[PDB]
RNA sequence: GCCGGCUAAGAUCAAGUGUAGUAUCUGUUCUUAUCAGUUUAAUAUCUGAUUCCUCGAGGA
């Protein structure tokens, strides 16, 4: 039932038939040796953009990932492969890879076939020992013994694919194509070089590509070499508004009410105002304690009948209350255009109640204000608004 | 409450054309004055009629009391060029650690003398890179302040481009940020080219 | 410092801040192991070599 809270962690996902990211390793459809080099090196819970692409790179479909630098893009492309070798195990044809990396520098292409030999430890399977400007009669002896991946350099691919020394069959040969880099690689320097790997290569077959950025015109160039990409960043899905403005304070329990009264008072925050709160009592309170301070104020929440809460919202939407205290019921759906302010005051235990309070003022392009009060009790949620606020640009 | 330790002084009468600066002053002769912590514009007031009118009258708090104590012996009944101040123990009636601990370092008897900030890089860019490339050396000076920024606040960059070396000046605030830019990029490679930083 | 101990007794390697100068803070790690050489007043440091048990996993 905590399917939207792995969503909500904060991970753009974009395609039609994405499947549902893996919490842990041991659940993710993976083989036994891959299980055994995530168990010998330590991983004790997976990264977010390695569960989101491990599901795409294990149902077949292309996949084009984001991340930032050091989040483990290279184990996330070397794991399902992998997986789906040791789980599909097929014949190994003569000079004849099952997998082909490309790799923009022969220190990362070494550094991937590096990681590749370390998921890939204790078994027979040896990939591949490749690199450029280095000799190529001992890379030619070492990719003839057998060569299940290819991560190796473009020119070193050409010079092989030229020299028929490795090439792609028509009928099975490869079944996934990595692309390690691909800012460099859709570039303009290596364009002829990628369209000419990306030319001879098997028709069923996917596409997988990793970088630390993607700009506009490189993701438009590497989306017609897939076949129905699946996109994964951060952070769009359950995200928060970029229009409106995120602020938050650390303040006490007791100095919240004393920090609303001041933004109240001295500030411009009174009158037009959404105020959320945690419980119902709690915004009673709030709300008799707003209509004790001299200020029109309204409630709206599940303790008070439906008539009230309707006569409330009509005085909010007509001008009649200038300030609107709701509960969490009311923070996702509601369409004001009066709310312009957003007083979170309670913290909520989930992320997504947070994003649905302030998006719930300035939409439709317009902008906003939100302010919460962060207290030393939502420990747990303040790495949550932090990606939040990092996704939103705050 | 808090009967001494009043390190506020109340100066009754003055010119009515003092200005700020004259007054601060006037009140350094008599020791450090206390700064308000978050920002600067030492803890002294000019105290002004309805209008822009001088009142003549004016406050001033000090770092501590002995102070105080010197511009009550010392001030008192004494005139400025035209005027008879009178000075008084200012009356009220109707971050923290940090600056304070600076503005106690004011005061601290710590040895002097002593030795009593800019970064040369070298190998970095060609003139030849620049001849059918107008955009490179922007986008190389760019590189070079954002390397810059991470290792201190970059008070002046310069690159030449007409050295054949690639002489390039990065001028610090500090000498510490300088000694650790020419750490960080001694021996790092920079375009292809291994680049050298050294002292200046 | 408290009544031999509770790891505030030392070294180190990366980054930040800052001074004319000294410095200040965070992550750390700390070999729990042996032998040979360097070295040290002695440490230190550096330079190299070195299957069993438990419930596919962990420890030695």
């Amino acid at each position: 039932v905590n399917v939207f809270r792995l969503e909500m962690e904060g991970i753009t996902v974009k395609g039609k038939g994405c499947p549902k990211p893996i919490k842990s390793w041991v659940q993710c459809g993976i083989s036994m040796k891959i299980l055994n080099s995530l168990k010998k090196h330590g991983y004790e819970k997976p990264t977010p953009i390695q569960t989101q692409a491990i599901p795409a790179i294990m149902s077949g479909r292309d996949l084009i990932g984001i991340a930032k630098t050091g989040s483990g893009k290279t184990i996330a492309f070397l794991l399902p492969m992998f997986r789906h070798i040791m789980d599909q195990r097929s014949l190994e044809e003569g000079e004849g890879p099952i997998a082909v990396i490309m790799t923009p520098t022969r220190e990362l292409a070494l550094q991937i076939t590096k990681e590749c030999k370390k998921f890939s430890k204790t078994l027979g399977l040896r990939v591949v020992c490749v690199y450029g400007g280095t000799g190529i009669s001992e890379q030619i002896a070492e990719l003839k013994r057998g060569a299940e991946i290819i991560v190796c350099t473009p020119g070193r691919m050409i010079d092989m694919l030229a020299a028929n020394s490795g090439r792609v069959t028509n009928l099975r040969r490869v079944t996934y194509v990595v692309l390690d880099e691909a800012d460099r690689m859709f570039d303009m320097g290596f364009e002829p070089q990628v369209m000419r790997i990306v030319d001879n290569v098997r028709p069923d077959r996917q596409t997988v590509m990793f970088s630390a950025t993607f700009p506009r015109a490189m993701e438009a160039l590497a989306r017609r070499i897939l076949s129905k990409p699946i996109e994964v960043q951060v952070g769009g899905r359950s995200v928060v508004c970029s229009d409106v403005e995120q602020q938050v304070i650390v303040i006490e329990e007791e100095k919240k009410f004393l920090k609303l009264l001041e933004l109240l008072g001295h500030y411009q925050e009174s009158g037009s105002v959404i105020i959320f709160v945690d419980k119902q009592e709690h915004a009673d309170g709030l709300l008799k304690d707003l209509m004790r301070a001299s200020y029109p104020c309204m409630s709206l929440h599940g303790g008070i009948d439906q008539y009230d809460r309707d006569s409330i919202i009509n005085d909010f939407k007509n001008g009649t209350c200038k300030l609107l205290v709701a509960t969490s019921v009311a923070a996702r759906g509601l369409d004001v255009k009066h709310l312009i302010l957003v007083v979170n005051y309670s913290c909520p235990n989930h992320y997504e109640d947070y994003v649905h309070r302030a998006g719930r003022t300035g939409r439709a392009g317009n902008k906003g204000y939100a302010y919460t009060f962060i207290t030393e009790d939502q420990a747990r949620y303040a790495g949550d608004i932090i990606k939040a606020l990092e996704l939103s640009g705050t | 409450v808090e009967e001494d330790r009043n390190t506020n002084v109340y100066v009754s009468g003055l010119p009515p054309d003092i200005t700020v600066d004259e007054f601060i002053q006037l009140m350094s002769k008599f020791g450090i004055i206390m700064r308000d912590p978050q920002t600067e514009e030492f803890k002294v007031k000019l105290y002004k009629d309805n209008q822009g009118n001088l009142k003549g009258d004016g406050l001033c708090c000090y770092l501590k009391r002995e102070s105080v104590e010197l511009a009550l012996k010392l001030l008192d009944e004494d005139e400025i060029r035209g005027y008879k101040l009178h000075v008084e123990v200012a009356k009220f009636q109707l971050d923290y650690k940090k600056k304070l601990s600076m503005q106690q370092k004011q005061l601290d008897w710590r040895p002097e003398r002593r030795a009593g900030r800019v970064v040369i890089i070298k190998n970095m860019f060609h003139p030849m890179d620049f001849e059918d490339d107008p955009l490179v050396l922007n986008e190389i000076r760019e590189d070079l302040r954002v390397e810059c920024s991470k290792f201190g606040q970059i008070r002046k960059l310069l690159l030449f481009d007409r050295h054949p070396d690639g002489v390039a000046s990065v001028s610090f605030r500090d000498p510490e940020e300088a000694d650790y830019c020419i750490q960080t990029l001694d021996g790092r490679w920079f375009g292809g080219r291994q680049i050298t930083a050294q002292a200046w």
